[PDB]
């Protein structure tokens, strides 16, 4: 009723359906700074001990 | 010999003051303040009778508050 004589419609649609809750999990990667920490103070030469 | 005596005395205590100013600056450097890599290379002292001047050169110029800290330490 809120639409007019001619109707505008959509031909294709893509949606993901799931069957079990266990499937809802995915995975991403990180650095684990515990063993490979991010660096600071890059390599320098020694000229001023003190 | 008044001028000679004045310039001899003025250039003498300057060395002894710089000697201990170096120690104080080294103390501040080991703690976190002036920071490392702020070390002078050439220092020149010029004396004309009573009046005297002191010029120190650096490779990397210390920031503004570093200058205040080191000048206060020297004085």
């Amino acid at each position: 009723a809120v639409e007019m004589y001619v109707a505008v419609r959509i031909s294709r649609f893509q949606l993901e359906v799931l069957r079990d809750l266990h499937d809802l999990v995915r995975s991403r990667t990180y650095l684990d700074v515990s063993k490979s920490p991010l660096a600071t103070t890059p390599i320098r030469v020694v000229e001023y001990v003190r | 010999w008044t001028g000679t005596q004045n310039d001899l005395v003025n250039v003498s205590n300057h060395h002894m003051a710089y000697d201990e100013y170096k120690k104080r600056v080294a103390e501040l450097q080991r703690q976190g303040k002036i920071s490392i890599d702020v070390n002078d290379k050439h220092h020149i002292v010029r004396v004309f009778g009573d009046d005297s001047t002191f010029i120190m050169t650096y490779d990397e110029p210390p920031s503004a508050e570093e200058v205040h800290l080191m000048c206060a330490t020297f004085v």
